[PDB]
RNA sequence: AAAAAAAA
């Protein structure tokens, strides 16, 4: 009998980066009304041998998983890369693997403050354009000429402590 | 590729090619648009004229000076005026 | 399916080309060489422990953990494995995804002696149109969106 | 950097030892250092200061080697013993370094009393730790949790107290034998040759045996198959009674329910607790583990004594209402004896030599306890 | 580029600056405009645009068009503030 | 009593 698998693809990041995710996370839970509505697993909630801890976001009728590693002996020499993450978009029983770019962007599709429809013509008669983007990561692509432009005349809301990222949280530094 | 700048009479035309091509292929490029011999024409950087045998390489321009974002600028001449943009 | 086989083809994919990238076994990095093929090669007959291949190049890596640990077994209409039979000194990889909404499948192998070795990746016509479609059209509707100027103050 | 003493209301809120606090962000390292030989007094003592989440180059452990690694050259034909008192046991990173530093430093031992244990259940923190200590081929490093007689100390060397009495808070020695257990669970810490041969005869008349072993391990139920929890494993012993401890000692099976509660374990699974025994539980125990495992009915106990402890007839009682809840009593035979050998204790290869009569003493107590439950 | 602008099929549409300057600009870039597509004849003269303004805007077609596809490192789009309200008005006569 | 711990 031929033996069964799950295949993951996990990006190797070192613990450091994932305990102030679980911060971030927390204080925007709690703290800040921002992440409100996330949910946060911990270890001992999950069967999975190696699994250290899941966020978990709705969006909209569907739903985003982080999920952090333990234990993965693929950790660097110095041990720099021991753990890793995650991440996944479920609905019912289909789910899909998703980019740390385009899950930072879905995120941003439901939770924080971004430029209103009326920011452009509020612009354009000299008046404060209000709200303003206050997540920079969840506009990660190539967007329209407006969008740069009012965002080069207005600058965007620098919350602290930083809200949550999946792209930083994710982002190749051993290697660069 | 990269992509390049040629100004020249309050004229401009904005296109993209490969590292390695010569002059001639610049010229052939305008060629479609000036409706003007090729090896007539001679480029010119920096104010300095550019005979009708160059190549990237010779030239010393590499792809990190010509950028989508900031494209190198070379002006044109026919048988020379940089003449700036508008200012606000 | 055209809109994803589309996808596969003419999108920059996920950061994983598909494009053939040199892989490598990054387990017990640390221990001797010939206790590493000793680990690495019992862990692919056993079929009890987890198996890590990273693209030398960069932060992605592939991980196989036993269909035991995550649970509830999932539903596979196709197959993956990890076989060492088809040469006497390469381990074959197969392993099918879904990425960013559009169904692949992951072909490596390893060479036991050196511990590194070849992966790419491709399209899986046949899953596709099995997978519910609800799904794939809500996930499609969602990535088309963007944030901006859309919220109506 | 360093500070001589701490206020009292500092000490307090860090040095608070139970298992699972938050917003404890701060990190204080009281360090003493003497030379080997005649006690004598430390020739440096301070406290170094960090945050958790501050560079690895400001944690406290760092700060002290740095420290260190520069003074002890003034005289390098000295050999130092280093005691810590911190509030939180070593990060992952710190706990490798040290291994690193003391590797390098063969003329230095290094012992480490903590407060509470800090990410506990990390694997790889835990791994980091067996590197640190366990490994008899790597350095010499001590760990230890602090009690009452380490809490004075700090109370009285490092602490702004103006002829104030060390008053401990509520539950110091309840939390300090959990973490004992914890800690003894993580370093896989093994029972000497000697007391298992002395506790765990089964001979029925016996002398000097006042005091209660017990092994435990841990399986989960999966495939319709039982496999072993490798960390669910261990030994704990009785508590005498002590003016600072327990006034009225604990017995080894209130420990042993006090920590499962501690492992987590999912309520939506199926496992199964084995303990070995020198002695069979006491009439209040039986009680306490009958309800315990009414209670929690995830939870299976199996039980093997190497005796039956009887006193006023209250015992045979106590084993039959325990049976009645649902737990299984037995009888340890040649097999669990060498078991017990081959998996608790530190034989260093030795194998396991049977003493004078044991299978009939084994057969004598089997018949016993068969008695026991049968008769009510 | 054997194109032939004056003809049909252009592979050049003509930019008129309100300022008095003149650039041309593959169809395919243009396109990426709301405005010059559903106009787009082979000529498009701009009423106000300053011919900088007109400069950034075919900089940004270019941009675009090579980075539309591309999902990773993407550049940064230099922008100065004094620019930038010019540029927005700019972009949104243009539906960049 | 609770804190799985940069939720200060
Ligand atoms: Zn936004
Ligand atoms: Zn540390
Ligand atoms: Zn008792």
């Amino acid at each position: 009998m031929e033996n069964r698998w799950q295949v993951m693809i996990v990006w190797q990041v070192d613990r450091m980066r994932i305990r102030t995710w679980k911060s971030l996370v927390k204080h925007h839970m709690y703290v800040s009304g921002k992440a409100r509505g996330w949910f946060y697993r911990h270890h001992y909630e999950s069967p999975h041998p190696r699994i250290s801890s899941e966020v978990h976001i709705p969006l909209g009728d569907a739903r985003l998983v982080i999920t952090t590693y333990w234990g993965l002996h693929t950790g660097e020499r110095d041990w720099h890369l021991g753990q890793g993450v995650s991440i996944e978009w479920r609905k019912k029983r289909y789910s899909t693997q998703v980019d740390p770019e385009l899950a930072d962007q879905l995120i941003h599709l439901y939770y924080f403050d971004c430029f209103s429809d009326s920011a452009i013509r509020k612009a354009l008669l000299g008046h404060i354009v209000s709200p303003r983007c206050e997540y920079q990561a969840g506009h990660n692509k190539v967007g329209s000429l407006q969008y740069l432009a009012l965002a080069a005349l207005i600058t965007p809301k620098k919350i602290k402590p930083p809200l949550p990222s999946v792209t930083k949280l994710t982002e190749d530094r051993w290697n660069k | 590729d990269v992509f390049l700048m040629i100004r020249r009479h309050k004229t401009t035309i904005f296109t993209d090619a490969k590292e390695s091509s010569t002059v001639f292929e610049l010229k052939r490029i305008v060629e479609g648009i000036l409706k003007r011999p090729p090896d007539e024409q001679r480029l010119y950087k920096d104010d300095q004229l550019l005979d009708d045998g160059k190549t990237l390489g010779e030239c010393g321009f590499t792809s990190q000076t010509a950028r989508p974002q900031a494209p190198a600028t070379v002006g044109l001449a026919f048988r020379l005026c940089i003449e700036p943009f508008s200012s606000p | 399916v055209p809109d994803q086989r589309s996808k596969f083809e003419n999108e920059e994919f996920f950061r994983k080309l598909s494009r053939e990238c040199e892989i490598k076994y990054t387990g017990f990095r640390d221990r001797p060489h010939e206790e590493r093929q000793a680990r690495f090669q019992n862990a692919c007959r056993d079929g009890r422990s987890e198996i890590a291949f990273v693209a030398t190049g960069t932060n992605l890596s592939l991980q196989f953990f036993p269909a035991s640990w995550q649970g509830e077994q999932r539903q596979t209409p196709s197959r993956e494995y990890v076989d060492l039979e088809r040469e006497a000194g390469k381990v074959y990889l197969k392993a099918p995804m879904i990425l960013n909404g559009v169904c692949v499948i992951w072909k490596g192998w390893i060479d036991l002696q050196r511990l590194d070795g070849m992966g790419c990746l491709e399209f899986d016509e046949e899953r596709a149109q099995q997978e519910d479609a609800l799904a794939q059209q809500a996930f499609e509707e969602a990535r088309r969106r963007t944030r901006e100027f859309e919220d109506r103050d | 950097n360093t500070v001589e003493r701490m206020y009292r209301d500092t000490f307090s809120y860090n040095f608070y030892n139970r298992p699972i606090l938050s917003r404890r962000n701060t990190v204080w390292l009281c360090y003493e250092v003497k030379t080997k030989g005649p006690s004598r007094p430390p020739l440096d003592a301070k406290i170094f200061r960090g945050q958790v989440y501050s560079e690895l180059k400001y944690h406290p452990e760092m700060r002290f080697f740095h420290w260190f690694s520069k003074w002890r050259k003034l005289h390098r034909d000295q050999e130092y013993e280093v005691t810590w008192y911190i509030s939180w046991s070593p990060c992952t990173k710190c706990t490798r370094d040290m291994a690193t530093f003391l590797a390098e430093d063969p003329k230095v031992t290094l012992t480490i009393f903590v407060a509470r244990l800090y990410y506990f259940w990390d694997p790889d923190y835990q791994e980091a730790l067996r590197s640190l200590c366990q490994k008899r081929d790597g350095p010499r490093a001590t760990m230890k949790i602090m009690n009452y007689d380490e809490f004075q100390h700090c109370w009285s060397k490092f602490v702004y107290s103006q002829r104030e009495l060390f008053e401990p808070w509520n539950n110091l020695p309840k939390y300090y034998i959990l973490l004992h257990i914890m800690l003894g669970e993580i370093l896989r810490h093994s029972m000497d040759p000697p007391t298992f041969t002395f506790n765990f005869n089964n001979e029925p008349w016996v002398r000097g045996r006042h005091e209660t072993y017990l092994c435990y391990e841990v399986e989960r139920m999966h495939n319709d198959t039982w496999v072993l929890l490798n960390q669910r494993r261990g030994f704990l012993c009785n508590q005498a009674p002590h003016k600072h401890g327990f006034l009225e000692g604990r017995h080894a099976e209130l420990c042993f329910l006090d920590v499962i509660p501690f492992w987590k374990l999912d309520l939506d699974q199926d496992y199964r607790v084995t303990c070995f025994t020198s002695w069979s539980p006491c009439f209040s125990c039986a009680q306490e583990m009958a309800k315990f495992i009414s209670k929690n009915k995830h939870v299976s106990l199996c039980i093997f004594t190497a005796r039956i402890y009887d006193d006023q007839g209250r015992c045979q009682e106590g084993l039959r209402t325990l049976a009645e809840a649902g737990a299984k009593i037995s009888i340890m035979t040649y097999s669990e004896f060498k078991h017990c050998w081959d998996t608790f204790v530190d034989h260093q290869g030795c194998p396991f030599q049977p003493w004078d009569g044991l299978d009939e003493h084994s057969q004598d107590l089997s018949g016993r306890l068969r008695a026991i439950l049968q008769n009510q | 580029t054997y194109g032939g602008c004056e003809g049909p099929d252009a592979m050049y549409v003509k930019l008129i600056s309100s300022d008095g300057h003149e650039f041309i600009v593959k169809r395919e870039h243009a396109l990426t405009s709301g405005t010059i597509k559903a106009m787009l004849t082979n000529e498009v003269n701009f009423r106000e645009i300053p011919s900088h303004v007109l400069s950034k805007v075919c900089m940004y077609f270019t941009y675009k068009v090579r980075y539309t596809n591309s999902s990773t490192e993407i550049p940064e789009f230099p922008i100065a503030p004094e620019i930038a309200l010019e540029l927005l008005m700019a972009a949104n006569f243009l539906d960049c």
